[PDB]
């Protein structure tokens, strides 16, 4: 299974993992993450968190340049979002929210507003790499605490099977060392 | 035992009466597994000694090749053995070879007479059969127990059944099928195809067929029966169902079986892609899966399942859902409305079943 | 042993350390056994002589009878008998659905006499509660199954309204309260009592 | 009609799956979904109008090419739970058509 | 298993033994023997008769 | 790297301890009371085992290290 | 050739190239089984296609088959061995051209237009005789009226364009991307080129018998059905997903395939090569064939080329050991069986001498076939037999001629030893199951090895041991006496449907609950009359739900018991089950034995009627634990009656009473004055008052099997009751 919504431990092993593997790894940086496997973190990414991805509140010139392109563009949202580079989800639910705003703006401000558009009807959400980020709660322990605790063992690991296994075959001809030498000792 | 607890109870009993001599003389009376190709279960047997036979000198097929038996332990191996017990000489042996370099002048089985293992490899192996002749039988005894088809089954549902016989029962459906008068005739004791049944048995679920029949004919209905028996590899339990159709559709049900069952699997399976029912018993060898569809009285068709990925395990109910019209829901989702559904469907089918003289005269 | 009430040929009757109400007496097998399915058909016999007398006895007092039975987790046949006013005998049907849907498993509704042995097989854990009319709700989701879901059920406000005693260690009462129960139970029994002169063979 | 519609995309899709057989996540997240549309076929219907209706932005498609010795084709894995919309859209508009 | 109970109802009178271990301890006959024997001759013979006929014609 | 008790006229491993803290015991010394036996390790180490106990997990209940040998 | 069909005959460039397309795929499987040239490689290979072969290559070119090498070979029971002698078809002729599915589509969608228009005003329900006669013709084929989906396709619109942009969605190029064939109920029909490639083959008998089959030999084709091939080729090939070693196994799947082949594959004619031995074996292996050297490997596994040789051999000696005076034989020697006698193919040995004190004349030497002989060519008293085994290939299963050739060849040959010039050679091919001796026959000898050669090749549990090996190798399954009975051995007959069994009553529910009791073992000689009756009241039946499972087992183990206590001179040689699924926990049972063997009985039993005898049981049943009863089912009969009569009478009789069971409570007594004394089991009844009751009883049984069969008298009268006093299941008419 994959999906629903980003923990906090989810989006931080994804950084972390971007750190060492990274930048276009993302089958190997789903091993790391369970259940949010190889297409989602990198929408993840790209989407919400990308620096750069400029989470801020919309101005008076990027409004205009949404709407202005509206006009132009139709429904080109991919093409509309490098321009405004407040990316695709950004300017949809913007766009969207501006739609709101003008038909609502009188007679919809109080009770529009709240009677309907409050909240999807409890539906599963297609979005949730866009939207947010949660908390990892009071008491997150076992499912967080065994993804943290492969995800620190994975991230120092650094090593090939070979060096692995190789430095054993140092230790086991020390040990070979010690009890060969003491046989030659005492048998001498 | 369980009468010592009668006297036991007994001594407070004659004190509740309160008549002292009555106590003392209630106190004077105490205070004074594995299958096979032909589907049986039998018992099983293990190659304790097998390990030990071969000859300690050359590379590992050859040891297996040399080992000597007499006729005798052959005999009892052909007989005991599966044909994976053969087929399996082949692991140790190539699984290594694979690395090798190959020439074509001497090559693919002549590399895997020269690769060496030796006891550390056989005795893991033979560690790892007896592990997994413990997990068969493990298996088989679950296949037992969540049995829910057998009158002995914990998962029993005994409301279902309208009639027994002495050897078989039958039943509506467990949940909402293609009729009101959708009935199962079961076995009571467990086998996994109706082939399989001796004849007694087979003879017995013969006989709730003429009735069925004559129940809805009086209806002026028809009724395909029909067996899937996907089973047989894994022994869960058959039962054939008994489905009523409209005299129309009972006419043309022959046509699409017999269509359907030369579109089942991909055209290149190896046998034959279908089988005319004349003497089902001799014309599909037991432990084979199958499926097989009579219409009325009339000996119909039957097919052996070669690809249970490919064959679905719904195929008669969407076929006959098919002429129904019905929505897939009918057939897909087996929706087990059951508490007042089957008491009332039951009841109704046996206030229609009872002139049937074959379930009074037992 | 000072809390056993009554005491007949195959099964005794005795008050549990934690009734319910001060009627509560249970039945069980002297016989060490797991269920009434793998009781033999002698003591499962005396189970539904006592079901009639207790009523009976029950049926005196003003109160109907209601008994059940918990096969889970359990190595010796105990039989639960708890008296309850006739205006909550029907509220019976509606508690127990409830509380069944609640708990997530569908008890299934079986008439006067079906269910007890008929449903499983001899080794299956199993509830079964059998109501004043002699209606059976039987169910066989075992798993997770609440071990006192029959005392939270007629514990409950419309039935008998003790929420408390639904855990039967803290209801607990003292010894000496305990004998008086019995005593008054063994008396209000004795003239409905006809194992009392059963004895004379 | 819509209810025999979406039988015809979910079979079609299916189908691909009947002859590939072999499943990564991609195709068991892709079998998961159409056994589910079976199951929800009235609810598989309000998510495929409401995807319909909102979403217009998609998540990426993936491209490789099929190789004919005379010539490629580009081949493209729309994400499953797009695909059954897209499915019944298609089926739904040669129907009108 | 020595202990387990055999009826023997095959003489004009039953008995009961222990068994496993005394069963498997324990002119008129050269009489019955012959007339059956002979009469298996002359069926065996028969058969052949028939049989070898209809395969002289086929 | 393992203790092995073995029976009288039985070639089988009737009993195996096996733990990673086993090593090669190059000296064993019985107390004639047969109440502890002595074990030294190669590493200047000595382990304390009950004769009895056959504890296959293994265990270092008292151990010492006073001595200057070097194996 | 579905989509081109009216093309491709007039395009021949492109037949070259489907010559050269299908020579290149054929060259494919050449090199995967290493050859360089066609000679080891027959056509038929291909052909014999999934039916019996395994591949199945449809063609398109003038392949000129090696049809000289169409000659299939058989065994008579005379010992003689009798031959058999006969362009694989191109798929155009079969592929109806595009022109006649145009016209014979507007026609025959027309004319059902007509029958459904005439239909709609008949209201009538549409025959199914045009829908089975009409069912390969239209474009839409009138089969898509059956489709069962058309309810929904007829509203799938988008569907023929929508197949060719799937070549975008889906990286599997399709060939079929023109026809939706759920629409197009299905174009082309291969069936008549199935058929007539068997033909072409001659293939049925002639292919079969040909390949591995005449190894298997077990009766014709109907009962064979393929399993699945598991094994290594499988499971675990699969699971460990290894596949840069699995290109280095890749011949492997093969293996089934090139095993039931190899007898053709392996086959000495080469252009050019060169033939080794197989060690411990004399199996002749020409190149590395990949897979068949660990296949005959793990056929022959052990000794088992030897353990053949020398158990025929002293089968052979086990008869000679009973001939020996009707032969003047005054003992039989075994030879030394030196370890590599039975695979060394230069030069054999004697292996069976005897010896004799006879004024004697003997043939010349002269074949199994030869029905008489110059017998007194010679005069002489030495003889010796010589066996020689053999693995037969499609060029030579010759063993006639082997025979004769050997014999010839190792007497003449001064590297043979031999202890007189009078003598035999037995030949067998290990490969086909046939036969062959070449003599200098004593006029005793040829019908005494006629018989028993035929006897001991089943019998010869080393070749059972071979042929179950083949089989498993195969993984080819099957799907499948009344004078023995009489003649002198000790046969038995035993039951297991009465140890097992459960009585209903109803719950106060209404419904059907069960009770268990009770069940007896009938265990019955009918040559001494004897039976063994084995209750089982408490061990079973407490112990488990198991119990009918368990009950097979302990129906085996108690009758294994009672066998291995009683005697060791006179266990039983047979024992006959119709139960036969009740064979194979015996089966296990007898793997102590070894000397006993089981049969299923092929005729219907009484054992019902012994249900019938649980009266008699009920007695029983008043007895408190699971004692054993013994019986003789004859009483004055014992003497008189009890060969010949008495066990078709209580055949007769035991069935009889089943069907009867009320109406024999009057018939047993035919008077009412007559009755049944207690030290009897059947009523006292003279000769003819017995043969009044048997024939009145007898015609009751075909008056009942008559009221079913009702045009009864001609046919059933002369043959059935023939087969109803066998017991046969007889339900023919249908059938055939
Ligand atoms: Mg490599
Ligand atoms: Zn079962």
């Amino acid at each position: 299974i994959k999906g629903g919504v980003w923990k906090n431990t989810e989006d931080e092993i994804l950084k972390a993992a971007i750190m060492k593997y990274g930048k276009n790894q993302w089958s190997r940086i789903a091993s790391l993450l369970h259940r949010k496997s190889a297409k989602q973190c990198k929408a993840r990414w790209f989407e919400w968190l990308d620096p750069g991805i400029k989470k801020t509140e919309w101005s008076r010139e990027e409004d205009e340049k949404l709407l202005h392109l509206a006009k132009l563009m139709p429904t080109q949202w991919r093409t509309i979002a490098p321009i405004v580079g407040r990316t695709s989800a950004q300017c949809l639910e913007r766009y969207e929210h501006l739609l709101d705003e003008a038909q609502r703006k009188a007679e919809g401000l109080d009770e529009e507003a709240t009677e309907t558009r409050k909240l999807k009807p409890g539906e599963i959400d297609p979005t949730p790499e866009t939207k947010p980020a949660r908390p990892d709660p009071i008491d997150m322990d076992d499912d967080e605490l065994e993804m943290l605790s492969e995800a620190r063992a994975r991230l120092a690991n650094t090593q090939g099977k070979k060096a692995k296994r190789k430095a054993r075959e140092r230790q086991l001809s020390d040990a070979r060392r010690l009890a060969s030498l003491q046989k030659r000792r005492e048998m001498r | 035992e369980d009468e010592k607890n009668k006297l036991s109870a007994k001594i407070l009993k004659a004190e509740m009466k309160g008549d002292t001599d009555l106590v003392k003389k209630l106190k004077r009376k105490l205070e004074s597994m594995r299958r096979d190709r032909e589907g049986n279960i039998l018992p099983a047997s293990s190659r304790r000694s097998d390990s030990d036979r071969h000859g300690e000198g050359s590379s590992r097929m050859r040891r297996e090749y040399e080992k000597s038996q007499d006729l005798d332990s052959m005999v009892r191996e052909e007989k005991t053995g599966t044909a994976g017990d053969q087929l399996r000489l082949f692991e140790r042996s190539l699984i290594k070879s694979s690395k090798i370099r190959r020439h074509d002048d001497e090559s693919v089985d002549d590399i895997a007479e020269m690769q060496k293992g030796k006891k550390k490899s056989d005795e893991k192996d033979k560690k790892r059969k007896e592990k997994e002749s413990i997990k068969e039988h493990k298996r088989i005894e679950r296949s037992f127990d969540d049995c829910s088809r057998c009158i002995d089954s914990s998962r029993l549902k005994k409301h279902n059944i309208i009639a027994v016989g002495i050897n078989t029962y039958l039943a509506v459906v467990e949940w909402d099928g293609l009729d009101d008068e959708h009935l199962i005739i079961v076995p009571t004791q467990h086998c996994s195809s109706t082939i399989q049944l001796d004849e007694n048995v087979w003879d017995e679920m013969r006989l709730w067929r003429k009735g069925l029949v004559a129940v809805w004919k009086s209806q002026n209905r028809d009724c395909i029966f029909f067996e899937m028996s996907r089973h047989v590899d894994s022994n869960p339990h058959v039962f054939i169902e008994c489905v009523p159709v409209e005299q129309e559709i009972g006419d043309m049900a022959s046509i699409y079986f017999k269509k359907a069952i030369n579109e089942c699997e991909g055209e290149y399976m190896d046998n034959k892609k279908l089988i005319e029912t004349k003497d089902l018993r001799r014309q599909i060898p037991k432990g084979f899966s199958y499926f097989a569809v009579d219409f009325g009285l009339s000996n119909g068709f039957a097919h052996v399942i070669e690809s249970h990925d490919h064959f679905p395990s719904t195929f008669a109910t969407e076929i006959i859902a098919g002429m129904l019209d019905l929505p897939p829901k009918k057939w897909r989702k087996r929706e087990t409305d059951e508490m007042s559904k089957q008491k009332s469907r039951a009841e109704n089918f046996k206030k229609l079943w009872e002139p049937v003289d074959w379930t009074k005269r037992l | 042993k000072h809390l056993v009430v009554a005491i007949g040929n195959k099964c005794y009757a005795a008050m549990p350390k934690g009734p319910l109400t001060e009627d509560h007496v249970m039945v069980l097998s002297v016989g060490h056994i797991q269920s009434q399915v793998s009781a033999p058909v002698e003591v499962r016999d005396e189970i539904e002589k006592f079901k009639s007398a207790f009523t009976l006895m029950a049926n005196k007092q003003g109160k109907a009878l209601v008994t059940f039975e918990r096969n889970f987790r359990t190595q010796h046949l105990q039989v639960q008998m708890v008296m309850i006013d006739k205006s909550s005998s029907k509220a019976l049907k509606s508690s127990f659905t409830t509380a069944a849907a609640c708990a997530g498993f569908e008890l299934v509704t079986m008439g006067p006499d079906e269910s007890l042995l008929d449903m499983v097989n001899e080794g299956c854990p199993y509830f079964v509660a059998e109501l004043p009319d002699g209606s059976k709700l039987f169910t066989r989701s075992m798993k997770g199954f609440p071990l006192h879901f029959g005392r939270e059920v007629l514990a409950s406000t419309p039935i008998l309204d003790c929420e408390d005693k639904v855990d039967w260690k803290a209801c607990v009462l003292a010894k000496e309260k305990e004998v008086e129960l019995v005593n008054k139970l063994k008396s209000d029994f004795k003239p409905f009592d006809f194992t009392a002169e059963d004895d004379s063979d | 009609h819509d209810t025999k519609l979406l039988i015809l995309a979910l079979e079609r899709l299916k189908e691909s799956y009947s002859v590939k057989n072999r499943l990564n996540q991609s195709q068991r997240e892709e079998l998961a979904l159409i056994e589910q549309a079976y199951d929800n076929p009235h609810e598989a219907l309000s998510r495929i109008k409401r995807h319909m209706l909102t979403q217009r932005a998609f998540k990426e498609v993936g491209i490789e090419f099929m190789d004919l010795y005379t010539h490629l084709i580009p081949v493209y894995d729309i994400e499953p739970l797009e695909k059954v919309t897209d499915a019944y859209l298609d089926q739904y508009l040669w129907y009108e058509a | 298993y020595s202990n387990i109970k055999v009826i023997d109802m095959t003489g004009k009178q039953q008995k009961i033994y222990s068994g496993y271990d005394s069963f498997s301890m324990k002119l008129i006959h050269n009489l019955n023997l012959l007339v059956d024997l002979t009469e298996e001759g002359i069926r065996r013979s028969n058969q052949q008769l028939i049989s070898l006929k209809d395969q002289t014609t086929a | 790297k393992s203790v092995r008790i073995w029976e009288w006229e039985i070639p089988v491993d009737t009993k195996l301890i096996q733990n990673v803290g086993l090593h090669a015991i190059p000296t064993m010394t019985k107390s004639p009371n047969d109440k502890w036996v002595v074990g030294q390790c190669m590493d200047n180490r000595i382990v304390l085992f009950q004769l009895v106990d056959d504890k296959l997990r293994f265990s270092k209940k008292k151990a010492f290290r006073g001595h200057n040998a070097a194996g | 050739m579905t989509y081109f069909r009216e093309a491709v005959v007039n395009t021949q460039e492109l037949l070259d190239l489907l010559v050269k397309c299908e020579n290149k795929i054929q060259t494919r499987i050449k090199i995967g089984l290493n050859s360089k040239m066609p000679s080891r490689f027959p056509p038929v290979v291909f052909y014999t296609p999934k039916e019996i072969g395994g591949l199945g290559m449809l063609s398109m070119g003038h392949v000129l088959i090696p049809q000289s090498d169409l000659r299939w070979m058989q065994q008579t029971e005379a010992g003689g061995v009798t031959h058999f002698r006969s362009l694989i078809p191109n798929l155009y002729r079969y592929i109806q051209p595009w022109e006649a599915e145009f016209v014979d589509s507007v026609r025959v969608w027309a004319e059902y237009a007509l029958k459904r228009q005439e239909a709609n005003a008949q209201n009538r329900r549409l025959t199914l005789e045009d829908l089975d006669d009409s069912w390969d013709r239209g474009i839409p084929r009138i089969n898509t009226l059956f489709q069962k989906d058309r309810h929904t396709l007829a509203y799938d619109k988008g569907w023929r364009v929508r197949t060719e942009f799937k070549a975008y969605q889906i990286l599997k190029q399709n060939p079929f991307w023109w026809t939706h064939q759920r629409h197009d109920g299905k174009l082309w029909n291969l069936n008549n080129y199935r058929t007539d490639m068997i033909q072409a083959l001659g293939g049925v008998e002639g292919i079969l018998e040909h390949t591995l089959f005449r190894g298997t030999y077990f009766p014709t084709w109907e009962g064979l059905f393929w399993e699945r091939a598991s094994g290594f080729e499988e499971s675990m090939k699969f699971k460990k997903l290894t596949n840069a070693q699995r290109s280095g196994l890749n011949q492997i799947p093969n293996r089934r395939f090139t095993l039931w082949w190899s007898p053709t594959i392996n086959r000495a004619n080469v252009y050019v090569g060169f033939q080794v031995q197989l060690d411990l074996t004399g199996i002749f292996m020409h190149g590395k064939i990949p897979t068949l050297k660990i296949s005959l490997i793990q056929i022959f596994r052990a000794h088992l080329w030897q353990k053949i040789h020398e158990s025929v051999v002293m089968d052979l000696c086990q008869v000679f050991d009973q001939e020996l005076d009707a032969l003047e034989i005054q003992t039989v020697q075994k030879e030394t069986i030196h370890p590599r006698k039975s695979y060394k193919m230069n030069s054999s040995c004697a292996d069976v001498l005897l010896f004799a004190q006879y004024k004697w004349n003997v043939s010349r030497p002269s074949l199994m076939a030869d029905s008489k002989d110059v017998m007194d060519n010679t005069t002489t008293q030495k003889y010796w037999l010589d066996v020689q085994l053999r693995w037969g290939d499609y060029d030579s299963h010759d063993v006639e001629r082997y025979a004769r050739a050997k014999f010839l060849d190792y007497t003449t040959d001064n590297m043979s030893i031999y202890p007189s010039p009078t003598g035999v050679l037995i030949a067998i091919d290990l490969a086909y199951n046939l036969y062959s001796a070449y003599g200098n026959w004593f006029p005793g000898m040829k019908p005494l090895i006629r018989q028993a050669m035929a006897k001991i090749i089943k019998a010869n549990p080393a070749f059972y041991v071979l042929r179950e090996r083949i089989r498993k190798g195969l993984q080819l399954y099957s799907s499948e006496n009344y004078g023995e009975l009489f003649s002198n051995q000790i046969i038995w007959f035993v039951d297991d449907t009465n140890v097992y069994r459960v009585t209903i009553h109803k719950t106060f529910e209404g419904n059907l609950t069960t009770k268990p009791i009770n069940g007896a073992i009938f265990i019955f000689n009918p040559r001494t009359g004897q039976l063994f009756l084995k209750i089982i009241h408490t061990s079973v039946w407490a112990g488990q739900k198991r119990l009918s499972q368990l009950a097979k087992w302990k129906t085996a183990e108690e009758v294994a018991a009672l066998i291995r206590s009683l005697p060791v001179e006179e266990q039983p040689r047979q024992i006959i089950v119709t139960r036969k699924a009740m064979l194979d926990p015996l089966e296990v049972h007898l793997l102590d034995f070894p000397n006993i063997v089981i049969k299923g009985s092929e005729l219907m039993l009484p054992f019902q009627a012994i249900m019938k005898v649980e009266k008699f049981g009920d007695l029983i049943l008043k007895a408190t634990e699971p004692q054993m009863v013994l019986f003789n089912l004859y009483d004055d009969w014992l003497k008189t009656i009890s060969s010949y009569t008495a066990f078709s009478r209580v055949v007769l009789i035991m069935r009889g009473m089943h069907i009867n069971p009320d109406k024999t409570k009057v018939i047993l007594k035919p008077d009412k004055t007559t009755i049944t004394e207690p030290h009897h089991i059947w009523p006292t009844l003279s000769d003819d008052d017995w043969i009044k009751v048997e024939l009145a009883l007898k015609d009751m049984i075909l008056a009942d099997y008559g009221k079913k069969n009702n045009v009864n008298v001609a046919s059933l009268t002369q043959s059935e009751v023939r087969d109803i006093i066998l017991g046969m299941e007889i339900s023919a008419p249908s059938q055939q």
